[PDB]
């Protein structure tokens, strides 16, 4: 029942032959713009325009001070004010950078995550609400217009290891976080506590008072499970009202919190019940920090293996056998993809590469 | 179906995201 066909049209390799973990194309880019994409991996963040004909041509190489710094993830986003495209980085070092794509200048630097962050997300509706997830077991939420920390999400019900992805749901209520520590955790951000915290932060001025600004401190989430995954969670995104996770398990596991027709908006912060509907195989994806992804519409879901294949799924196929499209694959394509991004139109597929390689991949 | 039911789920805020991208111009980099 799948449609969707590849075709493998180009590949790099990048000088310093270090692995490349995240790979991201900015979609806040409007139609007819060139179609760019930022590549991370040690101290480099790399950006990419896609053109015709399978080129990928190189704009800038942003190269980090510290040459320790091994970045793991990357989010875009813009200015409010301006609409400049903005970029921020993260990884080891457990600062956050934001760089500007055009001068590939770092901007500002926001420090306190205790230890790396694993994973970046701008909220869907607000482009200054960064979110990271970190070594240190907690969730930070900034504030990028008011340089502000605006929650801190973790202590007495919060993750008890590091924690490896998040998500916000598709209107930005709410984030699905996971991690080391096996568990899947909801915080909702559209509680009159949250809302409030986000308002005050904005409000938030030096050049008016002395005092600094009081984060709010979450130490209860409103969902907590443990009933998924038997070792870490590696990454989380959100299908609807519905969650996709996955382990070293070597499947992609659909579930919902509570039982089958539990409405998520009702579901109580002591729910026991979690209901598995279903599991997307696959295979050589036996180790950590390997993440999926979607297309903006949701209908394509791609992962990659420590072999270099790239499985791809139709999500709008109910049966998740039925919905199998062809493995990409390419001979000269074996090391482990560690991350992908489709294009915001879908007509282009990246991978990135443990042996410092990019994979192009033009939809047919 | 259950199915069903999330996909319009999908469609329905997706298209309230596209809506909002169509309604802005973003610098290219
Ligand atoms: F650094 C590495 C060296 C070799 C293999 C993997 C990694 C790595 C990749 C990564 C990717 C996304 C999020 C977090 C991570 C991460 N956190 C610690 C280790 N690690």
């Amino acid at each position: 029942k799948c449609k969707y066909s590849f075709k493998c049209v180009n590949s790099l390799k990048e000088d310093h032959n270090q692995p490349l973990f995240g790979v991201q194309f900015n979609w806040h880019s409007k139609e007819g713009d060139p179609l760019v994409f930022a590549t991370v991996g040690s101290n480099r963040v790399t950006l990419y325009e896609c053109h015709s004909q399978g080129e990928i041509r190189l704009l800038q190489s942003y190269v980090d001070a510290d040459a320790d710094e091994n970045f793991y993830t990357c989010a875009w986003t813009y200015d409010s004010n301006t609409s400049h495209p903005l970029l921020a980085v993260a990884g080891s070092r457990g600062i956050i950078r934001i760089i500007n794509p055009i001068t590939m200048q770092c901007i500002k630097h926001y420090v306190g995550h205790g230890n790396a962050i694993n994973e970046l997300k701008f909220h869907p509706r607000d482009p200054n609400l960064l979110l990271s997830v970190s070594k240190d077991h907690a969730l930070r939420l900034w504030n990028i217009q008011t340089d502000t920390l605006v929650a801190i999400f973790g202590g007495v019900e919060g993750h008890r290891d590091e924690v490896l992805s998040a998500d916000y749901d598709l209107l930005g209520e709410k984030i699905m976080s996971c991690g080391m520590d096996h568990s899947l955790k909801l915080w909702r951000i559209n509680s009159k506590r949250m809302m409030n915290a986000i308002k005050e932060s904005y409000d938030y001025n030096p050049n008016k008072t002395n005092r600094p600004f009081i984060s709010q401190k979450i130490h209860f989430p409103d969902f907590s499970t443990r009933d998924i995954h038997r070792n870490y969670v590696d990454c989380v995104r959100w299908l609807g009202d519905l969650i996709l996770s996955k382990s070293c398990e070597n499947a992609i596991v659909c579930w919902k919190p509570g039982k089958m027709e539990d409405d998520i908006d009702k579901i109580k912060p002591s729910e026991s019940n979690v209901t598995i509907l279903g599991r997307f195989d696959y295979s050589q994806c036996d180790i950590w920090y390997m993440r999926f992804s979607m297309d903006f519409w949701q209908k394509m879901l791609a992962l990659g293996n420590q072999v270099g294949k790239l499985y791809v799924w139709d999500l709008e196929v109910e049966d998740p056998h039925k919905a199998k499209c062809t493995t990409l694959t390419h001979h000269k394509c074996g090391a482990a993809i560690r991350q992908t991004s489709f294009s915001r139109d879908s007509s282009i597929l990246i991978a990135v590469c443990d042996d410092a390689s990019i994979w192009r991949w033009d939809r047919l | 179906s259950m199915f069903s039911s999330n996909r319009q789920k999908i469609l329905e805020r997706t298209e309230i995201l596209n809506q909002e991208w169509k309604q802005r111009r973003i610098q290219p980099v």
